[PDB]
RNA sequence: UUGGAGUAGGCCAGCUCAGACCGAACUCAUUUCCUGCCUUUUACCGGAUGUGACCGUGAGUUGGCCUGAAAUACUCCCUAAUCUUUGGAAACUCUCUGGAUAUCCCAGAUU
């Protein structure tokens, strides 16, 4: 499963996707063009509802080459995919039905 | 059965005397030059400007933090290319 | 005759092999063709452009008796006489896999081109195989008690239309491995087994020189026949001469032993045509998938002859 | 059932490996030397008609 | 045209006369099949027994018979006298 | 003429031209040992008409032809004759 | 490639630098000969 | 620290007429105090040498038919294992 | 540590490619010249220049033979004592900041 594009859970609940490159056996991960992605629970109060609008609002941020601990991962998730024969020795010609015979 | 060195530490070795970007459990943000690393990723830099949740902004010189208390480390682009990540066909 | 088809030339020879050209195919899109013959090997050409011979398989320790073209175009299939089925990767030229596990020659062969994709390998130890395309081992074999020399598949994927030395076509199902029904009229053995395009008629043509046509809709009267044509006659050569359907399905057309491709319309029953131009059995006569009044024959002169119809 | 019988021995001749060229195919072989001997012997000096 | 079944269909007008071949014998055209489908005519033809129906133990049989009426294939490991191994040049009694 | 008819022409004349090299070379140096083991058989398929008398119709046969094994150390069986010159062709008239 | 290679010339110091006719025949280098290569080092850095 | 092929442990075997056993001998520098008749020998075996590697052709080679491979695809011809001797006296009368 | 696709050795034959070192070895013929010896030319002399043959060679591939082995076997790549993997957790309250702003609630930080 190495080159493909992944999802990871982190251990504050923050997520971090690309495309990862490595992993070793304390399960560490270097994943490439990394996205880190942040959820935060606001409550966002409209001037006219009284009623505070709870939102998980989610933020990003790029951080390209990334290597992760394994002491710190929770999950691992699948995000995406990532983004010889010789010739014959025949011939061809043209040609004809040949005369058919008169019926 | 000898113990091989990991890609992400043999990354991190290579990542030295770039700038790096690392990010602690215990809240820290350090951007500077990795000067010394270790098999177990304790790391010694340089520039380290910091950077916290509490906006802890702050500029000085020399560190050295253990490999436990990292979350993890943002390395340059341009070592995704290094010669580990082409498989040597054996 | 003015020019009907966008081809090079309004017949032509494809030649090669230097052996009997027993199966010959079509891509879905109408561009190549694939075809196996009693040297074995499989020769891949294409059609348009210039006609260039660009592959070559080799992988099969006797003679390829079929050989099957994906639902999109990248994977043929093999069956061949040293008791094997085979995958092939038309990208690389390698080939993907082997199927073993019949216990004589594979006379027949057929892949769902609908749904999922299964491979339908009918042999002469009596049996029908249903195999999937990724695992070498077969998924279900239905055992008979005569060899079977023509199979086929249905529109829904759960029915199989076998034909063999029994003189009678039977329509099994698959997950019940059981004969739904059988249907008689002929007798000698059954060579080819073809659905209509619409799926709404059945072609089998038989060592009698009769190629029969039958109401196959499952709301059908207790005699499923409907047709029967006659003038393709088989020569001394046993061999198993396979048919095809027009597009449209109103042309049928059957290889003879006399060099000739006689091709009746399915409604009318007149002989529409009667092709010469082989010094051999043509074992194989295919219409064009893509809209075309094209005509591929493959005779054991080791050749083939596209022509275009007008 | 003898049709059976004649279909699969008619296929399994034309179609079996062993008969790849239409007949069974085996390696040149090496003759007792004896053989050489006596027609060196016999032909001697060409001399008899 | 002109290989469609009307052109076919249509005869050739006229009377007929009242008084061709490729070869100064008959009418010989190349042909091509398959290498056992005429070795196995020919041997239809050719054997004494091409046809008359018969299954494989009474064929064991007329083996036996054919056998007995052969002589002694001898012995090969008595090398020299009475006894010794003739094989497969052995003459059939008549 | 266009170059599509003078290309046309250039193939069938070198074709014939190439079969003539083809049988010179082979007449100018034989290749040591004149023999061809790929001997495959020409099947032919004869229709006999009706001859000597009798007219039933016989039953059409099949024949394999194949090439004789000959002796590779066999030298020409026959001698060359020297046979003079036809006449020539029939003259044109005289246009003078 | 140059284990596909036979006789006394399989024997033959590759000498990759050495690429003047006068150098292969004289065996020996006459010009100077740059090259940029990436090694590595011990702890598995890679330089230039 | 052997000569070739005597600092090796593997190779390939070679005809018996392609090992010169004395090229050496003239291939290195003479012995002192030879006869004239012998340094006369030893230069000319050094011509011989130098103008078989000065005219050392290597053009292109085509597809070779092998004379005694294609005698053994006929009938005309068997194989079998003899003495050397008996193989000469037949190849002596046969000639004659 | 496992999966997937594979199946031995010896020999024979065909085909394709490879001199550049195919060949750690070495011949013959020939075109065009120049030289030598020569009554004439075959056969010769020995240099250049090309051009062919012949004795051999290697790799790939296909078919066959011989002795076996017999799902055995072999094969390739691949995936509890501190720095991770035998958890400093769990839970709740207080304080502070922001939104709401009379409170409840929630986010972040801290104990």
């Amino acid at each position: 499963y190495i080159n493909w594009r992944m999802r990871v859970t982190l251990n504050d609940g923050r997520q971090m996707t690309g495309q990862m490159l490595a992993f070793d056996k304390h399960m560490n991960l270097v994943l490439a063009d990394t996205e880190e992605f942040r959820k935060t629970k606001r409550m966002q109060a409209k001037p006219n509802s009284s009623t505070t609008q709870t939102l998980i609002q989610e933020e990003k941020r790029t951080l390209g080459l990334t290597i992760v601990r394994g002491a710190n991962i929770i999950a691992l998730s699948v995000e995406s995919p990532p983004p010889t024969l010789t010739a014959g020795p025949g011939v061809a010609r043209p040609a004809g039905r040949g005369a058919a015979a008169p019926i | 059965m000898t113990s091989s060195i990991g890609i992400p530490i043999k990354l991190l070795n290579e990542a030295q005397g770039h700038i790096v970007t690392l990010e602690l459990t215990t809240g820290q943000t350090y951007r500077g030059k990795l000067i010394e690393a270790e098999d177990n990723m304790n790391v010694q830099l340089k520039d380290i400007t910091v950077t916290a949740r509490d906006g802890r902004v702050s500029h000085l010189e020399q560190i050295y933090i253990r490999g436990s208390h990292v979350r993890f480390f943002i390395v340059p682009d341009m070592l995704r290319n290094a010669p580990m990540f082409r498989s040597r066909n054996v | 005759t003015p020019r009907t088809s966008n081809l090079k030339a309004p017949l032509m020879e494809l030649s090669g092999h230097t052996g009997e050209i027993f199966t010959a195919k079509f891509d879905p899109t109408g561009t190549l063709i694939a075809s196996g013959s009693m040297d074995r090997t499989i020769m891949l050409w294409r059609v348009y452009g210039d006609c260039e011979n660009y592959g070559v398989l080799n992988g099969h320790k006797a003679a390829i008796l079929d050989l099957q073209w994906s639902r999109d175009g990248d994977i043929l299939f093999s069956a061949s006489a040293d008791m094997h089925l085979a995958s092939w990767d038309l990208t690389t030229g390698q080939r993907i896999r082997r199927y073993i596990g019949h216990e004589e020659i594979i006379n027949a062969m057929d892949v769902t081109q609908r749904g999922e994709e299964l491979l339908i390998s009918g042999s002469d130890d009596g049996t029908i195989g249903i195999w999937d395309p990724r695992t070498k081992n077969a998924v279900d074999y239905i055992e008979t008690d005569f060899p079977i020399t023509a199979v086929a598949v249905s529109e829904a994927g759960n029915e199989i239309y076998s034909g063999g030395i029994d003189n009678d076509i039977k329509v099994w199902d698959i997950r019940k491995k059981a004969v739904v029904h059988t249907m008689l009229g002929h007798n000698d053995t059954i060579t080819t087994l073809r659905v209509s395009p619409d799926g709404q008629q059945l072609l089998s043509y038989a060592m009698d020189s009769t190629a029969r046509t039958w109401d196959i809709r499952p709301f059908a009267p207790t005699d499923r026949h409907i047709r029967t044509f006659d003038g393709a006659p088989l020569g001394l050569e046993k061999n198993l001469i396979r048919g095809s359907w027009s597009k449209d399905g109103k042309k049928i057309a059957v290889g003879a032993g006399d060099g000739t491709v006689v091709i009746w319309g399915s409604d009318t029953g007149k002989l529409l045509y009667k092709l010469p131009g082989h010094k051999g059995t043509v074992n194989c006569a295919e219409f064009a998938p893509d809209g075309a009044p094209i005509i591929l024959s493959a005779s054991s002169d080791r050749t083939m002859l596209l022509g275009e119809l007008i | 059932a003898q049709k059976k019988k004649e279909w699969l021995r008619m296929q399994r001749n034309r179609f079996g490996e062993k008969r790849k060229g239409g007949f069974v195919e085996t390696q040149k072989a090496d003759m007792p030397p004896e053989h050489l001997r006596k027609i060196v012997k016999d032909i001697g000096d060409v001399s008899q008609k | 045209v002109p290989y469609t079944g009307e052109n076919l269909a249509r005869p050739s007008y006229g009377p007929a006369n009242p008084f061709k071949n490729n070869v100064l014998t008959g009418h010989a055209e190349e042909m091509y099949i398959s290498e056992a489908t005429f070795r196995a005519k020919h041997r239809a033809v050719e054997a004494v027994g091409g046809g008359v129906m018969r299954s494989n133990r009474e064929m064991k049989e007329v083996n036996k018979r054919l056998r007995e009426m052969r002589e002694d294939k001898g012995s090969a490991t008595i090398a020299d006298g009475e006894g010794a191994y003739i094989g497969p040049w052995a003459r059939y009694k008549r | 003429p266009s170059k599509e008819e003078v290309e046309a022409t250039a193939e069938r004349t070198k074709n014939a031209l190439a079969a003539l090299v083809s049988g010179a070379l082979a007449a100018q140096k034989p290749k040591n040992v004149q023999v061809n083991t790929k001997r495959e058989a020409t099947f032919v398929k004869y229709t006999p008409s009706a001859q000597m008398g009798n007219n039933t119709k016989k039953q059409e046969r099949i024949i394999k032809i194949v090439e004789r094994q000959r002796d590779p150390m066999e030298p020409p069986k026959f001698k060359h004759k020297k046979i003079p010159r036809g006449p020539p062709s029939p003259p044109p008239p005289v246009m003078h | 490639r140059l284990d596909k290679r036979t006789g006394k010339k399989r024997d033959e110091q590759l000498r990759y630098t050495d690429v003047h006719v006068i150098e292969r025949d004289r065996g020996l280098s006459i010009k100077a000969a740059p090259m940029s290569l990436v090694l590595s080092s011990t702890k598995g850095k890679s330089h230039l | 620290w052997a000569p070739y092929p005597f600092d090796r442990r593997s190779g390939r075997m070679v005809r018996a007429q392609d090992v010169p056993l004395i090229k050496h001998w003239y291939l290195e520098h003479c012995p002192p105090k030879q006869p004239v008749k012998v340094r006369v020998s030893y230069q000319k075996l050094l011509k011989t040498y130098v103008l078989n590697e000065l005219h050392r052709k290597r053009p292109k080679s085509m597809q070779k038919q092998s004379l005694l491979r294609t005698l053994k695809q006929t009938k005309f011809f068997q194989q079998t294992t003899i003495d050397w001797v008996e193989a000469g006296l037949q190849v002596c009368r046969q000639g004659f």
